[PDB]
């Protein structure tokens, strides 16, 4: 269950997930809706 | 104080490249004919476009540019065509031009590829190279294109659309018998294709009283001229430059008095 | 936006090899083998197809 | 002269000093039709 | 935009991972405008109730 | 109010009395051109067909001027006005029939700017009087200003989107005074420091150093091809240095034809071992050093920045002092043209084979770095048991910081020497460092061995967090790697924590330059 | 255009008296009406 | 339009003449030919042939500016020979070399009409 | 691992970032809270029991490459360059021409540049898939050689192949829009679009008014040159006093399309877009991805560039002196890495802190395809066909075309229009005015001792004048 040497592929999967959801300009769109 | 007796020997011959070898000549002559395969071999190409209706995605000067770089069959009738600046006609005539015509309209919903199979000419000697198909533009339901073009004659110093050749390889002295180039570590360098060394050697031994001979060529072609008439038309074109300069010279030192 | 008709360095005709290139990657070929099945052997003519982005297929989505 | 609607692309001659609206569409953005005098380019 | 005091312009240790360290304009506005890193996220607020 | 109408800057006393906006001037980009003399400039045809020069009509130039006035504003070398004696300024663009116009002694034609004219050329900030010099016009096809390279040092220019202005003297008196006062061959040595301001430059210097090595032999065809480019050649071919096996000329033997007159000079090359004048071989120099120019010909020695650049007592300085201001121009031009046309036979480059070392050197660098990181640990752990004794005038902290800097600075030097003594003669970094063209001996060690130790505000990386530098360390860590010591090279790449500290150092180094310009400009304006 | 041309050598300042103010002015009697034009 | 058209690089104007002779006055038996609308393709082919003459002392060429189209050739011969002689004897030896190589080539391509192997 | 093999399936599983936070495996960490934490930079290397640095790690980073901005994460191998170099490019890739948005046909923006043939890099960072740099790229992979050839690429310049420019290399287009709005400023002063006739209207110039149609606007398709009128707008005089709009000087455009509609307050107004093609010439500015800007020095044809032993001429030649002073060694590896990517068929990887791509691992990959293992090659001279004694370092790199072109920066003045109140040289709509003769230029001339040239530049070139002065008194007469 530990990730060893598959870390380089795994970390990019988690980074891809963040960008798919938050996006690059969620900074602007969330303070307006508030 | 006189010329040499060069000897040619062909190795390969296909419909798109020639490999040969020129022995017993000087380096300056073996290079001056390497620059003539590129620049000064005449060929046909489009040089005048007029658009009647263009509702595609690319603007007018995009399509007028992707047309000139289409290669036309220039095999035999390049010697019968005048230069449009020399011919005694008006702007255009069938003695110094060839007229093309394109007209496409998309009506079905599926997209349409406007290939080079649509360039329709009047002279059956000069057609685009189709005997796949170069793509010009794609159209959507409700768009169209129609134009008229003329195809002049020129060579590769005007514009890079008039040169008839892809890459032209050239090399001599495959092993540093002359040390024209100096390797710092001669062991890391791959052995040339034409070399005659052993598998465990790097360079031939240096010989000081040497001279470059036996040049190796490889001329490809884009599709206009056959790869063996690119060479014959180059030597016959370089000879006619010197032969014309000798006229102007003897005309000068004769009018010296 | 659309495949150029000639390699910028050699001059070899490339503009007629884009649909055949997609057709070979369609079945199982690797990019290294599809480029060899087409006859592109200099690394200046392989850069042409290997690094091409086809923007014309996205401007055909806007109604004329 | 002759104008082209911005939505339905239906040509309609608009007379001088006249409101700018389409017909069969009711729209207020018009594009002038391309000319008919011809200009020639170079493939160079 | 012209004050010569360096301490509001120099790079501070606490900018690790929240402001890009390399990207800044030259001229008179060096270190005054800055761009934030890729995963940096600014909070929006809530009620302490 | 009226007193409000004549305020200070942009009033009527400080904005339109001494500083104003002039006509007869142009502006565009500059690009290099090695085929121009140092006193010429290249002007496009769209600027030259716009600016004019009034030329009085005299019976010496009546025919040429009426020929020029036949063709107006359509052909390029034409004219666009006729000013007769009454002050009548007629325009050639509107006159119906040009042939009726008959020029007469006293009239004044307004010519188009042609070749050979004189202009004034300056760059954006004008600091010293060399930032404004008189060039000479030469007209070329495309649309950028073209000028030689050895003149980029006075203007302080470079060809990445720069721009320069030119002004055209309209009268004839101003033309004569620009010609005899401020032409660029008259401003080679400066009165600020009595040394030349123009020397051989970026690309010709590296090649001049290689062209004058002890072993550079040229055949016959190449010698002829090189002599074709000498503008001051008398027409004789010198006798080769090797006549038997077959004739071969040498680099110094061809360079001896460029040197003007009969000058004398003695310099040294930048790799002269100081222990050579002691023993024998003082006048033999196994390494071919101690340049000697006797009676106007290179006898021995390699040429570099110490002997051709802008320093006092150089070769160009002596040639200016003895021969004059009109022969040094030819000196510059001939050097440049000949050396470029040999360099396209010799070639020059830089790769990554020139940025890598053998297996033995890497091990040595690793060993010395390990031993330094060891010594720092002993110092730290003996300072934690209160066994350090402060020196006079030094706190306990400051004595510790001073010693930790000494250990780390010596590793940057000792590793640096290792990177050099392993270089090769074919290396291309050493080839630009030795000839003095571009670079320094520390960039070699930074690329090959160790980047070194960063520092902000002249001191080690501070504790930006509380008792830490980054959230990846434990508190109060005083080791070398935890406070800015980058132990990799630019070829092996940096780790994230070192990337950040490098960014900090670069940022402060980037702010200082932004301040300096405004400060110095203002203080100089006041003083002047 | 009929009088000669010459240099300047000295600039002297001073306040000018109402005497020459009235003597060299151009609109004799003086400007009286605050309205510039009438028709 | 501040860029020259492409035909200016090889097409002669009306007043120009392709070749011009001037005698060099610094040394005897020297001459200086100035070919117009030309480049390295023709410049280099001549120089290599003159050096093969055992009666020529000097021979070289230069393109004074790469952005103009003009070359210069300098020749110097022994006192019993003429620069104008050595020049025209060089050309007729190139033509005798190219026309020969064309025959030997056209034979080699028809040496495999069907194939030798 | 249970979190990964179910996170690579978000397309038809509905398991995403939000279900990852709500399971307690990641956590947002503020700056203040970041002082009470102990971070590890990489799992497989810092969390192994040994004689260890620390043993109470509280958090771990995802990838240390997420500390860079947007414009600084498109640089390959940024951990090999000197620091000020990475600052320049991040402020320089913001002005590189490309395609800026897909629907650039509708938008009538002002000053829009568009490249013909954009290409995506051959050496990419892994953090470029998330900012869409392979769907709207800006640049072209060119074959660069680092050599001194003829002196025209000295001091930050480049020689470039002329017969590659003729095949589409770095060609682009240039759009520009103009607004005009008819307005009723007064109850009688009213404007209107119409074709001004010579005898009725009065304030016109003598320029031609034949291109205008009956409306007063130019139909799209014509070739409008400098100093042509495009919009004919006449004002009624309390007869008809015409105005109009003229082009700037030296455009040589082609009218793209004309739009007519009503703006906010309801006045009829029109917009006109002018199209113009820009071919690279010898003033234009080109820049790499590592802070090497430089103009273009000269253009040689293919028959003159140096070639390899199989006919591969470089498109760009740059000076070797640009490297040793600023130390951009990331520029020398992406052209070595790029040469392996074109021969193998993959696309390279240049993520900064990878530690799995040496130079010894790239070089050993290159000697398998039959090249020298450091990129060097043997080039022949193009003029004489002789070999070059040195071996030249050649390979493919990714260049961009900056926005500063030379067609926009050239201007000249010679006896132009002047002002009215102070009679000082004026530019106005002329586009070409004069250059200021500042204070620091007034002092270089004083030190020179040139008294005539100093007088001409300030008095005879700018507002000359004559007055009459009395003799006994010093008052004007
Ligand atoms: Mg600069
Ligand atoms: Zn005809
Ligand atoms: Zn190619
Ligand atoms: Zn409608
Ligand atoms: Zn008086």
């Amino acid at each position: 269950e530990i990730t060893p040497d598959l870390w380089q592929e795994a970390c990019w999967i988690v980074i891809s997930s963040y960008f798919d959801e938050k996006g690059l300009v969620r900074q602007q769109l969330d303070s307006f809706d508030e | 104080p006189y010329a040499n007796q060069p000897t040619v020997r062909i190795t390969e011959l296909t419909d798109e490249n020639v490999k040969f070898i020129i022995e017993n000549t000087d380096l300056a002559v073996a290079n001056s004919i390497r620059r003539v395969f590129i620049a000064e071999v005449p060929i046909i190409a489009i040089d005048w476009v007029q658009i009647d209706a263009n509702s595609s995605v690319l603007h007018d000067e995009f399509i007028a540019h992707r047309l000139g770089l289409i290669p036309l069959t220039s095999d035999d009738i390049v010697d019968k065509l005048q230069y449009s600046r020399d011919c005694t006609c008006e702007e255009f005539c069938p003695e110094c031009s060839v007229e093309f015509t394109l007209d496409v309209r998309c009506n079905e919903d599926q997209t349409r590829h406007v290939t080079s199979r649509d360039l329709i000419s009047n002279s059956p000697r000069v057609i685009p190279v189709t005997s796949d198909d170069i793509l010009i533009v794609k159209l959507r339901k409700g768009q169209e294109l129609r134009l008229r073009a003329y195809a002049k004659k020129g060579f590769g110093k005007e514009h890079a659309k008039w040169n008839p050749t892809a890459g032209v390889a050239f090399e001599y002295d495959p092993d540093n018998a002359l040390r024209h180039t100096v390797y710092p570590k001669p062991e890391e360098w791959p052995k040339s294709e034409y070399s005659e060394l052993d598998e465990d050697e790097s360079q031939a031994p240096y010989d000081p009283n040497g001279k470059p001979e036996r040049f190796y060529y490889n001329v490809e072609s884009c599709g206009s001229l056959r790869p063996e008439t690119i060479v014959l038309s180059a030597l016959s074109g370089l000879k006619k430059k010197l032969s014309d300069l000798q006229t102007q010279l003897s005309h000068e030192i004769q009018s010296d008095v | 936006m659309i495949i150029p008709v000639r390699c910028f360095t050699c001059g070899k005709i490339v503009g007629n090899k884009w649909e055949a290139y997609l057709g070979l990657l369609q079945a199982e070929y690797t990019e290294g083998d599809a480029l060899d099945a087409l006859g592109l052997k200099r690394y200046c003519c392989r850069r042409m197809l290997l690094a091409h982005v086809d923007l014309i297929e996205k401007l055909l989505n806007y109604a004329p | 002269m002759i104008y082209i609607c911005g939505e339905c692309h239906t040509e309609n001659e608009i007379k001088s000093r006249d409101p700018i609206r389409c017909r069969e569409c009711g729209y207020r953005i018009m594009y002038k039709k391309r000319t008919k005098r011809l200009v020639v380019f170079d493939a160079r | 935009r012209d004050g010569k005091l360096a301490k509001p312009r120099q790079l501070h240790n606490t900018l690790w991972g929240m402001v890009c360290p390399a990207e800044t304009p030259e001229g008179h506005a060096v270190g005054l405008v800055k761009n934030l890193a890729l995963m940096a996220y600014i909070s929006v607020g809530s009620q302490p109730s | 109010s009226l007193k409000q109408r004549l305020k200070g800057k942009e009033g009527r006393v400080r904005g339109n009395l001494m500083g104003k906006r002039v006509d007869f001037s142009a502006r565009t980009v500059i690009t290099p051109d090695p085929n121009l003399s140092i006193d010429q400039v290249g002007v496009p045809r769209s600027i030259a067909a716009n600016m004019t020069f009034a030329e009085i009509v005299t019976p010496f130039n009546i025919d040429r001027l009426q020929e020029l006035v036949r063709r107006g504003n359509s052909q390029y070398p034409g004219a666009k006005y006729i000013i007769r004696d009454n002050g009548d300024r007629i325009d050639l663009r509107f006159h119906p029939k040009p042939s009726d116009l008959h020029l007469q002694t006293g009239y004044k034609v307004e010519r188009h700017m042609c070749d050979g004219d004189i202009v004034i050329f300056n760059r954006q900030p004008t600091l010293h009087k060399m930032s404004m010099m008189g060039h000479r016009v030469r007209i070329l096809p495309w649309s950028t200003f073209r000028l030689n390279l050895s003149v980029t040092t006075p203007y302080n220019a470079d060809f990445d989107g720069d721009e320069m202005n030119l002004h055209l003297p309209q009268s004839l008196e101003t033309r004569a005074e620009i010609q005899e006062l401020a032409m660029v061959p008259r401003m080679i040595v400066t009165p600020q420091s009595n040394r030349p301001v123009m020397g051989i430059v970026q690309d010709t210097l590296t090649a001049v150093r290689k062209f004058t090595k002890r072993d550079v032999f040229l055949e016959r065809g190449e010698v002829m091809n090189l002599l074709m480019f000498l503008s001051t050649w008398d027409g004789k071919v010198p006798q080769p240095a090797i006549l038997k096996p077959r004739p071969l000329w040498t680099g110094k033997q061809i360079f001896s034809l460029i040197i003007p007159g009969h000058i004398n000079c003695i310099r040294t090359h930048s790799t002269h071992p100081d222990d050579e004048d002691s023993g024998p071989y003082k006048h033999i120099s196994p390494g071919d050093t101690k340049v000697v120019v006797e009676n106007g010909e290179l006898i021995m020695g390699i040429l570099c920045k110490k002997s051709l650049g802008t320093s006092a007592g150089s070769l160009v300085h002596i040639s200016y002092l003895e021969m004059g201001h009109d022969i040094t121009r030819l000196f510059y031009s001939n050097i440049q043209t000949v050396i470029n046309n040999w360099l396209l036979i010799e070639g020059h480059t830089i790769g990554i084979g020139d940025s890598i070392a053998d297996s033995k050197t890497y091990q040595d660098i690793q060993n010395t770095i390990k031993k330094a990181k060891q010594d720092v640990i002993e110092v730290i752990e003996k300072a934690h048991n209160n066994e350090l004794e402060p020196t006079p005038g030094n706190t306990l902290r400051q004595t510790f910081e001073n010693q930790v800097n000494r250990i780390l600075n010596d590793a940057r030097d000792k590793t640096g020497s290792s990177a050099q003594k392993s270089l090769s003669e074919y290396n291309n970094f050493k080839s630009m460092v030795v000839s003095g063209a571009k670079g320094s001996k520390i960039n070699i060690s930074q690329v090959i061995a160790v980047v070194g130790q960063q520092n902000v505000e002249g001191k080690r990386i501070p504790f930006g967090f509380k008792h830490r530098t980054l959230p990846h360390f434990i508190k109060d860590d005083y080791g070398p790697e935890s406070r800015g010591f980058v132990e990799n090279s630019y070829l092996a790449g940096l780790t994230p924590t070192e990337f950040f500290f490098h960014a900090m150092g670069g940022r402060e180094g980037l702010i200082d330059t932004a301040v300096k310009t405004a400060e110095t400009g203002y203080i100089q304006r006041r003083l002047i | 255009s009929a009088c000669p041309l010459r240099t300047i050598k000295r600039v002297q300042f001073g306040v000018l008296s109402p005497d020459e103010l009235k003597r060299m002015s151009v609109t004799e009697g003086g400007i009286k009406y605050p309205e510039t034009t009438e028709g | 339009m501040n860029a020259p058209p492409a035909f200016e690089s090889f097409l002669l104007f009306e007043g120009e003449k392709k070749i011009t002779i001037n005698k060099d006055t610094k040394v005897p038996n020297a001459c200086l030919f100035t070919i117009n609308k030309e480049d390295h393709t023709l410049g280099n082919i001549i120089k290599s042939q003159l050096l093969k003459d055992p009666q020529v002392l000097f021979a070289g060429y230069k393109v004074p500016h790469p952005l103009e189209h003009k070359i210069i050739i300098r020749v110097q011969t022994t006192p019993d020979y003429s620069p104008q002689e050595a020049f025209t004897n060089a050309i007729t030896d190139l033509i005798s070399e190219l026309s020969l190589l064309e025959e030997r080539f056209r034979v080699a391509i028809k040496d495999k009409q069907e194939g030798i192997e | 691992k249970r979190h990964i093999d179910q996170l690579k399936e978000r397309e038809y599983n509905n398991y995403s970032w939000q279900d990852l936070v709500a399971s307690g495996v990641v956590e947002y960490i503020d700056t203040l809270e970041e002082e009470t934490v102990m971070l590890a930079m990489t799992p497989d290397d810092l969390q192994e029991k040994e004689v260890a640095y620390c043993s109470t790690y509280t958090h771990c980073e995802i990838h240390p490459s997420m500390i860079l901005g947007v414009c600084a994460s498109i640089i390959p191998f940024p951990d090999h360059n000197q620091s000020p170099r990475n600052t320049y490019q991040s402020a320089m890739g913001k002005q590189a021409m490309g395609v800026y948005i897909t629907n650039f046909h509708v938008r009538m923006d002002t000053l829009a540049h568009v490249l013909y043939y954009p290409q995506k890099p051959l050496v990419t960072t892994r953090s470029m898939e998330y900012l869409r740099f392979r769907e709207l790229p800006a640049g072209i992979n060119s074959i660069v050689a680092i050599a001194s050839y003829t002196g025209y690429n000295q001091e930050d310049s480049v020689i470039m192949n002329r017969s590659a420019v003729d095949r589409g290399f770095f060609r682009s287009v240039f759009y520009r829009s103009y607004k005009e709005q008819e307005s009723k400023k007064g109850f009688d002063q009213e404007e209107v679009f119409e074709k001004p006739t010579r005898e009725t209207c009065q304030g016109m110039r003598h320029a031609i008014y034949d291109k205008l149609d009956d409306d007063g606007l130019i139909a799209p398709g014509v070739r409008v040159s400098g100093d042509d009128v495009i919009i004919g707008k006449t004002v009624t005089l309390p007869t008809k006093r015409d105005c109009s709009t003229f082009l700037r000087t030296s455009e040589t455009g082609i009218v793209d399309q004309v739009m007519v509609t009503l703006n906010q307050e309801g006045y009829k107004f029109c917009k006109i877009r002018v199209r113009s093609v820009r071919i690279p010439q010898i003033g234009d500015k080109f820049a790499s991805r590592h802070g090497q800007k430089g103009t273009c020095g000269i253009q040689y044809r293919q028959e003159d560039m140096p070639f390899t032993c199989e006919g591969i001429t470089p498109d760009i030649i740059i000076n070797p002196h640009a490297i040793p002073s600023r130390m951009t060694i990331g520029h020398l590896i992406e052209c070595l890495q790029g040469k392996v990517s074109a021969n193998k068929g993959e696309i390279g990887d240049a993520t900064p802190f990878n530690d799995a791509v040496n130079v010894q691992k790239i070089s050993n990959l290159l000697s398998d395809y039959g090249y020298h293992l450091r990129g060097n090659e043997v080039l022949y001279n193009g003029f004489t066909g002789r070999k070059i004694t040195s071996q030249i370092f050649i390979g493919p790199t990714y260049y961009q075309r900056l926005k500063h072109m030379v067609d926009d920066k050239i201007h000249s003045r010679a006896r132009g229009p002047i002002q009215i109140l102070n009679r000082q040289p004026m530019e106005g709509r002329s586009r070409d005015g004069g250059l200021r003769f500042g204070e620091m230029e007034r002092d270089c001339q004083i030190a020179h001792g040139a008294a005539q040239f100093l007088r001409e530049r300030l008095f005879e070139a700018s507002d000359p004048y004559q007055v009459h002065v009395c003799n006994l008194c010093g008052i004007m007469a």
